[PDB]
RNA sequence: GGCUAAAUACCGGCACGAGACCGAUAGUCAACAAGUACCGUAAGGGAAAGUUGAAAAGAACUUUGAAGAGAGAGUUCAAGAGGGCGUGAAACCGUUAAGAGGUAAACGGGUGGGGUCCGCGCAGUCCGCCCGGAGGAUUCAACCCGGCGGCGCGGUCCGGC
RNA sequence: UGGAAUGCGAGUGCCUAGUGGGCCACUUUUGGUAAGCAGAACUGGCGCUGCGGGAUGAACCGAACGCCGGGUUAAGGCGCC
């Protein structure tokens, strides 16, 4: 994992494969979502998911 | 010439004398060393000097 | 697989004396039982310092005693070092103190007893003192030791006032090039 | 005192064993041969023993009395019971409660005396 | 004295053996086998060929290089050999254990080559010059032997002119005899 | 120009004492007919090698063999200690017994089959209380006498250290 | 109103071994016709590292490893082996 990808990952706290986090959108955290692009399958959760 | 011999200060020997008959007073002590002094009367046992004759 | 270093899991701290003196162990034992079962940090304060070792259990001396115990508000109360109170014969009159030790040079168990004060151990502090109330923690001079004139910079770097080791001191002994303009550089 | 005579003996005692990741404790009036603070039977001023009668008959109970602790002749009292299964319990109990004898060794030492009493009985 | 068997009927049978014998061993243990088993006159009769070349003993483990003969196909093998001295030194065990089954009153004509082995016995040694001035070993290959005899319900009578034959003096046995008297 | 004891040194010599040393490939090269045997013209170089048994009681005598070797017998607690003999390992070999065998053998994991033995198995635990049937007593509680023991803020008993 | 988001306990001091032949891949890149060639930047790897796939393979793809049961997957596959 190159070092950027590897730091933006801790700080989602995604340290492992399979793991889940909840994220609030804005400007500051969908710019870091580009960059583990590769890295995670992310998307809008409805209430049931929740 | 390995060296053979040590020097240990003297007043840590002194403090090895000190414990060595302060812990020769209590009966646990003394029986934990394997002593047979369950019916010796008293701790530390003193005996008259006529003894030394 | 987890993504993280585990270089730092192991925290380096004593946990109990190195030493294995009985008594010691016993104090231990004691404030094992009062850091644990009461809410006071001193209690916690004491039982670390009776792990630490020689080096982090400088001697508090006489003179230092009666100055940190001569600020305003600090009347009345116990001194407490874990460690030993050397005398300081520099000295010249020594107040009323009441003192709590892990050992008291023999003469300056004298001149604080001489002067009307009082010297308890450990043990005794426990009973005087459960909590720590009404106590003025004390400690000696870490950086009182001649290592550490040896450490930081290098001596052969600039503005780096460490001390040299030298076998012997002398106009003979690293004392010539490094050291002055006049032999090839200073700095 | 005790705590001061266990932290020498703790591991250094002609009557300690270690062997096969067990440790025992050969001593007098240790009543479950432990290697123990509690059930060592030398360093506290009060300790309670109990051993098979010097014939097949009976318990001999120990009590370490107050006064002398410095003279081991006259240190321990040795009582001998030789009643019925029920009755020698009773007895034990009572020296212990009642007297507030070391209560923490009342069902130690009823659990060796019914042990003793147990072997007394015709091996079948 | 223990061998390494033990006979079954111990007072049906007779033993015999022999140490540091200067017999190779590599054809002294392919003698035996070929005798384990067999009747002693049918043994006697057999190792009495190996010597006269009429029957040979094969070499079943111990083979390397030895000769292809018409006479190991008796055995179901290609490779067969005559050594003479094997024979001839289990000729004389034999004998020697033919006497002791007398010495106890057994029925020779009965008796079956039950157990036989032959152990290597400690190496003797000499050497051989060998060029640019070496010095390398010669060694015989000596032999312990023993073989322990059992009476069988078949009967073999001895040959008849076998037991015809004179009772062989010796002047060099009169001779030490007539000394120690 | 000159003499002069003592306190100091001592891996040679004579005679001793000791050891947290080594224990027959160790310790001296040398535990033994070892500076020997043996090698080299010479100067020199230089090994291997301890152990039956308490006691030789060291196997008489018979028998096969020319003999070496055997079979019996005997001594001994034991020759299953037989004169380079205490014990007697491994490698290597003989034989016996069991198993198996055309991808060299060997190996890890998982089973299965077969043996060797082990459980010193084969109507399957022990303990407490209580119910009931049958019995038998150095027979229970409570009181009396005597001894010992624990504790007592004996709200403040006397005497002691 | 500890003055953006996110995540996370930090600071500090002694003593210190091995190492100081490296090599490979995407991208960028010098010399050379080129090289499984020589020389650089970045990151990641092998070296030090097994494991699933690429039949086989230091580095490729997936994924990193205590001893196990069940379930589901990745990259790859599903004629038979
Ligand atoms: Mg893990
Ligand atoms: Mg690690
Ligand atoms: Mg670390
Ligand atoms: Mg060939
Ligand atoms: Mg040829
Ligand atoms: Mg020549
Ligand atoms: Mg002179
Ligand atoms: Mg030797
Ligand atoms: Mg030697
Ligand atoms: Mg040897
Ligand atoms: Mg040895
Ligand atoms: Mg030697
Ligand atoms: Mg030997
Ligand atoms: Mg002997
Ligand atoms: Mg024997
Ligand atoms: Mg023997
Ligand atoms: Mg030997
Ligand atoms: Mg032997
Ligand atoms: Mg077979
Ligand atoms: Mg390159
Ligand atoms: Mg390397
Ligand atoms: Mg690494
Ligand atoms: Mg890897
Ligand atoms: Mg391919
Ligand atoms: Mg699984």
């Amino acid at each position: 994992v190159s070092p950027k990808v590897r730091k933006v990952l801790q700080l989602l706290r995604l340290r492992q494969i399979f793991n889940g986090t909840f994220v609030k959108l804005n400007k500051a955290s969908i710019n870091m979502l580009r960059i583990v692009e590769p890295y995670i399958a992310w998307g809008y959760p409805n209430l049931k998911s929740v | 010439w390995r060296r053979w011999h040590r020097r240990v200060n003297t007043t840590q020997k002194r403090y090895a004398i000190c414990s060595a008959l302060a812990a020769s007073a209590l009966p646990a002590l003394v029986m934990s060393k394997g002593h047979r002094i369950e019916e010796v009367p008293e701790l530390p046992l003193v005996v008259e000097d006529k003894v030394e004759g | 697989g987890v993504d993280i270093r585990h270089n730092k899991d192991r925290k380096v701290r004593r946990k109990e004396p190195k030493s294995q003196d009985i008594y010691l162990r016993l104090l231990v034992k004691l404030y094992r039982f009062l850091a644990r079962r009461t809410n006071s940090t001193f209690n916690q304060v004491v039982l670390k310092r009776l792990f630490m070792s020689r080096t982090n259990r400088p001697p508090l001396s006489l003179s230092r005693m009666i100055r940190k115990m001569k600020l305003p508000g600090r009347e009345n109360k116990t001194a407490v070092v874990v460690g030993t109170v050397t005398d300081d014969v520099r000295v010249q009159e020594v107040p009323k103190l009441k003192v709590c030790a892990l050992r008291v040079t023999s003469r300056a168990r004298s001149r604080i007893l001489k002067a009307g004060g009082k010297i308890l151990t450990f043990d005794q502090l426990a009973l005087d003192s459960p909590k720590g109330r009404g106590t003025v923690l004390l400690s000696g001079p870490r950086k009182g030791r001649e290592v550490y004139r040896h450490f930081g910079k290098a001596p052969g770097t600039p503005h780096s006032h460490t001390k040299p080791y030298v076998r012997s001191k002398g106009r003979k002994f690293e004392r010539a090039r490094g050291r002055r303009a006049s032999r090839g550089y200073k700095n | 005192s005790a705590h001061l005579q266990w932290m020498v003996v703790r591991n250094c005692s002609s009557f300690l064993i270690k062997r096969n990741k067990q440790t025992y404790s050969t001593e007098p009036n240790n009543l479950k041969a432990r290697n123990s603070f509690r059930y060592n039977g030398l360093i506290h001023r009060k300790t309670v023993g109990v051993e098979p009668a010097a014939d097949g008959k009976g318990v001999v109970v120990v009590m370490k009395r107050r006064s002398g602790q410095r003279k081991p002749a006259t240190s321990y009292v040795r009582t001998t019971i030789n009643k019925n299964a029920r009755a020698t319990l009773s007895s034990i109990r009572h020296m212990i409660r009642k007297n507030k004898y070391h209560p923490d060794l009342r069902m130690a030492a009823i659990r060796r005396a019914s042990a003793i009493l147990r072997s007394q009985k015709p091996v079948m | 004295v223990r061998y390494s068997l033990d006979p079954e009927n111990p007072t049906k049978s007779c033993k015999s053996r022999g140490s540091n014998l200067r017999v190779h061993f590599k054809n002294t243990r392919e003698t035996a086998q070929a005798i384990k088993g067999m009747h002693i006159r049918k043994a006697t009769k057999y190792l009495k060929d190996v010597t006269l070349k009429k029957q040979c003993v094969p070499f079943r483990r111990y083979n390397g290089g030895v000769g292809r003969c018409a006479q190991a196909k008796q055995w179901g093998w290609t490779q067969g050999r005559w050594p003479k001295k094997s024979a001839e030194f289990l000729l004389h065990m034999l004998k020697n254990a033919e006497s002791n089954a007398e010495l106890k009153g057994l029925d020779v004509d009965s008796l079956v080559i039950e157990h036989i082995q032959v152990n290597k016995a400690p190496k003797m040694r000499r050497r051989t010059y060998r060029a640019h001035g070496r010095i390398n070993p010669y060694m015989s290959s000596p032999c312990h032997i023993e073989m322990i005899l059992t009476e069988k319900e078949q009967i073999v009578p001895k040959p008849e002119e076998e037991v015809a034959q004179k009772k062989k003096i010796s002047q060099k046995k009169l001779k030490k005899q007539k000394l120690m008297a």
